[PDB]
This record gives structure tokens, C-alpha cells and sequence, in this order.
């Protein structure tokens, strides 16, 4: 697992000066940080069991 | 006949695309010259180039 900027820095170098602009979204959500998303429920555990 | 000015046009393009450098009347061979607009195509890249 690479650091996020060296990925930003990496995919911003190999990228042309016509499509950058277009492509900078796609930059900043490659490097944005992992949020882990909501799993449904299946609550009540064996510890709290 | 409708395209005549074609070729004619060609005709003089031809020969003034490699146009030689003559000194006094003697033609200098081997003289290489850059022009005003390829030195200035030079330029528009190099400073689109920094540009991005």
C-alpha cells in the first residue's frame, strides 16, 4: 500500500494537458481515504450474547 | 480544365517550398536557414509544454 500522494503525483505526471482537467476528479477520489461502508445489521453478537 | 488553378498553384508551391539560397546569384549549398514560423512553432511548443 503506497502513500496517496505519490499515487497523486504519479497519475497527475502521466497524464496529457488536454484530458487533466477532466481527470482531476478521478485523482482526487482514487486518493481519497477508505470510509468503510454501513454492512446490514445481524446484530447481537456471541460476545454480547 | 476546372482544376487548372489547381496545378498551377502546385506548380509554383513545388519549387518555392525548396526554395534554394542563392549569395550572388552563386547557390550556397548545404545552407540550412530556420524559419520565422517554424522557429516560432518551436517556441508555441516549448511554451505549452511548461505550460502544463
Amino acid at each position: 500500500e503506497g502513500n496517496s500522494v505519490a499515487g497523486i503525483i504519479k497519475s497527475v505526471n502521466e497524464t496529457s494537458g488536454a484530458n487533466l482537467l477532466s481527470s482531476l476528479k478521478t485523482i482526487k477520489a482514487q486518493a481519497a481515504p477508505i470510509y468503510p461502508a454501513a454492512a446490514s445489521s445481524t446484530g447481537y453478537s456471541t460476545q454480547a450474547k | 480544365a476546372k482544376n487548372a488553378s489547381e496545378v498551377s498553384e502546385l506548380l509554383a508551391k513545388s519549387l518555392a517550398e525548396k526554395a534554394v539560397v542563392t549569395e550572388g546569384g552563386k547557390v550556397v549549398e548545404g545552407f540550412s536557414y530556420v524559419s520565422k514560423a517554424v522557429a516560432a512553432k518551436v517556441i508555441a511548443t516549448r511554451r505549452a509544454e511548461v505550460h502544463e
